[PDB]
DNA sequence: CTGCAGGGTTTTTGTTCCAGTCTGTAGCACTGTGTAAGACAGGCCAGATC
DNA sequence: GATCTGGCCTGTCTTACACAGTGCTACAGACTGGAACAAAAACCCTGCAG
């Protein structure tokens, strides 16, 4: 008969050993042959592609990690970078660690002290630097590291108050924080772009963005206006030593997106008062003015590299661009903010302009206006100096705006479609309730056809599905005359062909086709709106107006780019100041915003979102 | 001597905690408007008239003979009587300005003509200074005297930001008094010159002047460096020694210790004051008559009008002067919520 | 020629099979001829001998514990047990997830959707059971989960609405499954008793504690009820002369992290109405189920289990709204005994217990029925201050919390006079009141450093009685006699403060307990003697119930610690944190979210993971 | 016509329920039914209404020694027993829903017995046992009072009910049904109790207005759940009391009206003027509806509907009762946060 | 010898289809929150007026 | 020489609206096989190139 089978798992290693000594020496023959006696790797192999068959995908990658090495524990970096990036509070992460650690016998999670150890390594002030030539009325210090905003006012009842909340950097530090944070790119674009090392330390140009916006009344049950300005990096590129009109190095690919902007400054002001913000913003403009003229020395691979600037000011909405630029506010005769047309001088003449708005010729028209070496009279005065009225303090180049940069021109379409609708040129006295009769008759036209139901103002989303050759055909629908039509048929063409000229990202790289043809676009299209829609524009036009067809194509030749300076992306970062404050609150204002402000800055560098694979 | 509230009607969110007034042929002029004119007003003057009990305000206007100023928050003021040659005007310097900047420029402000529909126009010179000039500074004071007989201006006090080789941008908004050096001011020529005696051991802030017949006398003060409020009440006098400014002054005893004074004029040189506060953390709450003549000064205290007591405990205040015994007050009102008019107005009276 | 064929280590698994095919099927035919046809053991015991020839034992013995042993990483439960005990949201824990893989492969946490299916084991309805008798007017479904609290109303407007938004479980399933939660420890006491286990599978006993008061505005209607209960003990009877063998009792009862929700409503504490129109079907469950016996497989062995009920945790407001008895400060105040208010300062300390719930019901039918044909409030003395119906078995007792607080705030009150010279000036002034008020605001000011508020937590309280406090009160009022009086009184109220805060006073204290009569005696001849000018015949409720009732209350219970309501109005800060940051958020939604969440924090199978894995 | 005017209450807005009645004892105007158990400040729960100067005010009332107490009911019936022979003047109540949500099933014989001294009203009850063979526990429904020649008694038909109570299911246990259409013959002395069935009683209902004359009734709209709609039919029966079985017929109308909760008002011996309900789920009525009676038939003619102010076109419902004599009382769900707490506005409507 | 064009070689890697299987993510229903576009009132200035 | 109203201008509520956060779910795309195949990497190896 026989001694019964068993399984041959259950047995001893020796009754294994005698049941599988034939498979054994097979493959040890079978490696001899193939692989070198490589017996390991095979058998390995084997066990895993037997694994698979069953599609048991999970305890074959366990046990690959159980080889090639071990990763026994986890980076005390990507472990700061998971306490951050989930808004998980200190004594949130302490709990959590606490429970895994004592959970399975080894330490997967690095603890408290250890993290913030490692961390201190990433807010500013961790990596000194010279300054050539020494800055200007500037502190010598290189780890100074949050200060309170307040700059020292005497705590006197007897001035202003200085009840006022802020925490900063100092801008300096922030950007060798930011910088010295981003060796690893600027490494990468050295090794890609094939350049030398021994002669890449001097011809460096980091342009460097500003932007400031206003942030309304943060809810909390239990301290409601806001104010955050922050900078963003943009490119450095080479300049050694030809000609090298330039050679970008890292060129951001994520512009406006909130991944990409390091807070600097905080205050729980209002965007409205000029006094507290001046009075506040004022070191930070002493700094930008101090930096540029210097070159700057850093420490980066082991060798200690230059560093020039320039500085592109331009992440503000149209309010902030009249204060900091000294333009009344808003709905002034002085409508543009690079040209000086009033709406009629730009009536009769609309695109066939010229840019000449300037900073220090602004400081000069002021000073023109408080001495009045001409004597005058006062709106003599106000039109003889374009406008001018305040002694503005800080550089912005005055850009346009991505975010909306239709919504004056939606609202303007959809006028223009409620009087084609009526006949103005027959009619051009309508009266109060029949322009809403024929908007409400559009309104039905437009829900039948195009399944936009109606609305009280311009979104975006609105206006995106409005501007179609489609809902051009289904509007043109109701408009009577045969001729109208097909002439704004040709109006939104144009339109619609200029769009994504000025919401591009790079036209000299994404669609330069329009771009180079672009002006001559333009012109058909005040042609247009001067010869068969004059009845309206006779002497006002709408704000957007003036940009739209002035001075795009001069602004990307003055830049390159529109929405890669757009503020829009700062809009964001909203969301996270106030979830930040709502789970991570100290909290007395005090070290409220110290807290808020070191997380987000943690938040915001590049050297943790690289630990954000999910690859 | 007595209050009664008052009711800021429109136009209150453009007084804020600083600011001065001036009292000329009647109408009483606001200055110092938060934050840049508006087109609403280009100038920055209002006009403020009062009818049974509102706080209403109109706009003003120059000619074109004038220079626009800037809305300076806690300038000098300093009255030129009237007489030749050219009568009669108030003069400013220099504050500091919406931007923490500072003046360093004395403007002579002017009315010149009217109505015709009740309507004012005025006129802005600003008088260049030669020198030896004023370096800017604020909180400080200037005074007019007219001694045997020509006129001329004196300036004292003042803070500033400390000079541009320790400036430093994390103190960038500290304040240190400026070295307590008097300056002698004629109108033409703007023969501006420096001057001190011994007896200025340091100088001080926020401490309203008051001259007459070319022998002024100071008033109570603060210096932040030693953190006193000192009560060193002086006397100074001057006369024109042509060709020198001879100068001589001299301390007094008495001396009472009040910041941010309310000065209201009703006699030749009779002076009924309220005074901001006592301490840098308790207000001043009693008022003050101050005598003076060829003798001097002589203090009294007259009875205090009965403070509500919503401002009794308020964490600050301040005022101007509407004239004649009567003058305007202000509250930083806490309401939940904010109205936001931040500033209620009970109005002050003498007899 | 030939391409040189690299290690075996760095194929891809395409070409790593067509590079093995030949020993691929060699090792199938092998496994086919030898092992029955199962490669997978065959390729595990081949690597368990490739590697144990090498004497490298460690990862070998981590491969044998992965196989048959659950590796795979740490645990779904202990990571369920994570993701609620520390309030982590689901794309939190999704982004924690998917970054701490994608660095440092060996995933270590699960997913989302393996949490979903872990879920069900512990919620209600999933371990079957049945009753023996069967249940009487209870549904025969035992799979049922989350049910919609308003058991069905009809929606007819006619009608009362369906107004309210609850969810609840079934009370039967909630019950089952926190007994099979509690199977490790009950595994655990018959092993420390020395007790069989195939056998005494009879005489079982459970007690089951529960309670229910909610809490003020959570808004931002507004106003919330929650019905919990808390497994208190389990012990055995068998089987004769033994009186019974406690198997388990809860070491931390008072605690929250015992507190099973079952019901929640967003209904108000005092219309009485929508209250028993909801808690009604509990009712109907308590009543039914005290007779049946519990059958459950627990430990292999479906054993029988009973049930006693001991209603306690209501706070004294609720005790009365739901005794129908005059509310609430009327002559009538002794939830307990017959007395008046008079007869309770004539005679403060010698009271039987009388309250009989049955009897209240058949008492409350001679209110109705009359059957002496009596006037009004001779009736109210002839059923001795029965008003309305009973509705709920509630055992004669009090709570710890309230009867504290309302002892803290009554000596509060003796310190706001005693600061008057009012056993001088008996009528004192409400301005003079508030003055009062406001120098004894100053005084524990000063020292003890305690704010001001108009309404009063636990701290408070606890810091509040205590004798130095006292001195640094007694400071102020001018005598000194009266300061050694009520001096005395703290003294001895600190011979009785945890008498009634006794877990077990017959071990924490029993020489403060057999003289608790004597001390209780001076109290009251001392309220006799020199603060009769107070208690004349006025008392207040809470002092009475300390003073007179205690010792029979627990020579018959056991203890009154123990029942105490401590957990309800202290984990309503965690309801509050819960639909904070993890509701739906939608009203018919909010609940059954809330509910999950909140029975899932409170199970043992999850807290030993916090604890047993702590030490 | 009809008018209405906006009314406030001073010191009540806590002891109106979403359901309660009113009741007339001689010209004396009784609300009936509170919010809650009994308070100390009245252990009753009657309450003197009263209407002037647009004030809405209230008072207590009180009982006997041999008057039984009872218990706030929310929706029972009711049905005036003629003062005569021999106990003048009845007022019956039975028997609602508890607050606790139980049935009383309970015949309370409500009246008056003395007065004053200043304006005071001293009041009894009985609650009288049912010797049967008795109706079963129920609410919803209504019932009014018969003469035949010239035997007098007191009928009741409809109303819901909870489930049976062996079906009866934790899940289920707020769901209702309607109760079988079988009617109840209720002598009062002695308090005996028959029911009895009607062949062409299709189905049991709900909700439904009735009025009785010299021994013959007609039932006005309801409610039937089985469809989940509003019958508009009107049945009518003719019965009278023989000796000693009361013999009883009942047959059909061909058309009703479509009512469901209304507000019955009378004017005058049988001609009355109901202000109507709801006429679906959603949809309440607004207009009034004038209904003649006699031994000829019933005669039917709607009226003029006052002008309604925003809110009660507006709101979602609203419910009242009559003050008597086409004087009568309605309410409003109000909407505010912070509640005023006011959550009742208050109308009064009346005939010319 | 170099030089490239490209012939051989084995070895990556995709390559096609049908039945499963896991999982990562987008879509859905949902009311709290900031908002800025617009209705507006109400005040002021010039025009017609007293 | 002083008063009254339409046009209009500018600060002010207010209200539609996006949009963000959270569980839940559904679906789609990556994962299993046998043959049979271009197309390329880089060793080699010839063969026409001086
Ligand atoms: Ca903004
Ligand atoms: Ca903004
Ligand atoms: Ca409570
Ligand atoms: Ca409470
Ligand atoms: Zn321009
Ligand atoms: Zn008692």
């Amino acid at each position: 008969g026989g001694r019964p089978r068993q399984h041959l798992l259950s047995l001893t290693r020796r009754a294994q050993k005698h049941r599988l000594r034939d498979l054994k020496n097979q493959v040890k023959t079978f490696a001899e042959k193939e692989e070198g006696g490589d017996v390991k790797s095979v058998c390995l192999t084997l066990f895993l592609l037997a694994l698979r068959a069953g599609n048991e995908h999970k305890q074959a990658d366990e046990l690959e990690a159980m080889m090639q090495g071990r990763g026994f524990g986890l980076h005390p970096a990507v472990c700061l970078a998971i306490r951050v990036n989930t808004f998980l509070s200190c004594s949130q992460y302490h709990k959590m660690y606490r429970t895994v650690k004592a959970t399975s016998g080894r330490q997967i999670f690095q603890p408290l002290h250890t993290l913030r150890n490692a961390e201190k390594e990433l807010l500013p002030g961790f990596h000194q630097f010279e300054w050539q030539p020494a800055l200007k009325n500037v502190s010598t210090s290189w780890d100074v590291g949050i200060i309170d905003g307040l700059s020292g006012w005497t705590v006197s009842v007897d001035d202003v108050p200085a009840d006022t909340i802020s925490r900063r950097f100092r801008y300096d530090v922030a950007l060798v924080s930011a910088l010295k944070d981003l060796e690893e790119d600027i490494m990468e674009g050295l090794r890609e772009r094939a350049l030398d090392d021994s002669m890449c330390t001097s011809g460096f140009t980091v342009v460097v963005k500003e932007s400031c916006d206003g942030m309304g009344d943060v809810s909390e049950k239990h301290p409601e206006k806001a104010v955050r300005f922050s900078f963003t990096i943009m490119s450095i590129s080479i300049r050694l030593e030809g000609e090298d009109d330039g050679i970008t190095i890292f060129q951001e690919q994520k512009p406006n997106s909130e991944l990409s902007c390091r807070p600097l400054c905080l205050m729980f002001v209002d965007e409205s008062d000029h006094e507290t913000l001046t009075a506040i913003l004022g070191p930070v403009v002493a700094e930008r003015k101090a930096m540029m003229e210097s070159r700057l020395i850093i420490s980066v691979g082991g060798l200690l590299r230059s560093f020039r600037f320039f500085f592109r000011g331009t992440g503000y909405d149209e309010k902030m661009v009249r204060e900091m630029e000294g333009l009344e506010a808003s709905g002034s005769t002085y409508i543009c903010t690079l040209c000086d047309s009033t709406r009629a001088e730009a009536s009769q003449n609309m695109v066939l302009h010229s840019i000449t708005r300037s900073h220090d010729e602004n400081l000069e028209r002021y000073e023109i206006w408080r001495k009045n070496p001409f004597s005058e009279s006062a709106d003599e005065l106000r039109d003889r100096v374009k406008g001018v009225s305040a002694k503005p303090f800080m550089e912005t180049q005055p850009t346009l705006d991505a975010l909306h940069c239709d919504i004056g021109n939606a609202t303007e379409f959809y006028k223009i479609f409620q009087d084609e609708i009526g006949e103005v040129y027959q009619k051009p006295n309508p009266s109060r309730e029949e322009r809403r009769r024929w908007r409400s008759t559009l309104d039905k036209q437009l829900r039948k056809k195009m399944k936009l139901k109606p609305v009280m103002r311009m979104n975006g989303n609105y206006a995106r599905r409005l501007m179609t050759r489609e809902a051009v055909e289904a509007v043109c629908e109701l408009v009577p005359s045969e001729e109208r039509r097909e002439a704004l048929l040709k109006l939104m063409d144009l339109y619609l062909q200029m769009k994504p000229v000025w919401r591009s990202t790079c036209p000299s790289r994404d669609c330069p086709d329009q771009l180079c043809q672009y002006s001559y676009n333009s012109q058909q299209f005040a042609d247009l709106l001067s010869s068969m829609f004059k009845y309206r524009y006779d002497g006002k036009i709408t704000n957007y107006l003036h940009k739209t067809l002035a001075h795009v194509p001069e602004i990307v030749e003055r830049d390159g780019s529109i929405g890669a300076w757009a503020s829009e992306g700062n809009e964001s970062g909203n969301k996270l100041f106030r979830r930040f404050r709502k789970m991570n609150a100290r909290q007395s204002k005090t070290f409220e915003l110290e807290d808020i402000l070191k997380h987000h800055w943690l938040y915001t560098s590049k050297y943790l979102q690289k630990f954000m694979e999910a690859h | 001597m007595s209050l009664q509230p008052l009711t800021a009607v429109n136009c209150g969110s453009l007084v804020q905690p600083g600011f001065s007034l001036l009292d000329l042929e009647g109408d009483v002029y606001l200055f110092g408007q938060k934050g840049w004119p508006k087109r609403s007003c280009p100038t920055g003057i209002f006009g403020v008239r009062i009818k049974k009990g509102e706080l209403k305000l109109r706009a003003i206007s120059f000619s074109n003979n004038s220079s626009y100023l800037p809305p300076l928050r806690c300038p000098a003021i300093a009255h030129f009587e009237a007489q030749d040659g050219k009568p009669e005007c108030y003069l400013i310097h220099g504050g500091r300005t919406p931007n923490n900047e500072l003046s360093s420029s004395l403007y002579m402000l002017s009315v010149d003509s009217r109505g015709c529909n009740r309507k004012v126009t005025l006129r802005c010179e600003e008088k260049e200074l030669v020198g030896d000039v004023p370096s800017a500074r604020y909180g400080h004071t200037l005074s007019v005297i007219n001694s045997r007989g020509k006129t001329a201006c004196v300036l004292f006090g003042g803070r500033s930001y400390m000079p541009p080789t320790e400036r430093t941008t994390q103190n960038w908004n500290s304040v240190v008094d400026c070295p307590p050096q008097v300056y002698l001011i004629d109108l033409e020529f703007g023969c501006c010159t420096a001057h001190t005696l011994p007896e200025l051991t340091d100088g001080q802030s926020f401490h309203v002047a008051l001259a007459r017949q070319d022998c002024v006398y100071f008033l109570g003060g603060h210096i932040l460096s030693s953190d006193c409020r000192p009560s060193r009440l002086i006397r100074l006098h001057v006369e024109l020694l042509l060709g020198s400014p001879v100068l001589t002054c001299t301390i007094l005893h008495e001396g009472l210790t009040i910041t941010s004074a309310i000065a209201s004029p009703i006699g030749y040189h009779e002076y009924i004051i309220f005074g901001g506060y006592q301490s840098e953390t308790q207000k001043r709450m009693e008022c003050t008559y101050v005598g003076l003549d060829d003798v001097g000064v002589h203090m009294e205290s007259r009875e205090p009008p009965q403070w509500t007591s919503e401002i009794s405990h308020s964490r600050t205040w301040f005022g101007g002067s509407l004239g004649k015994g009567t003058a305007l007050v202000a509250i930083p009102s806490e309401g939940n919520p904010t109205p936001p008019e931040a500033y209620h107005f009970y109005q002050v009276s003498f007899q």
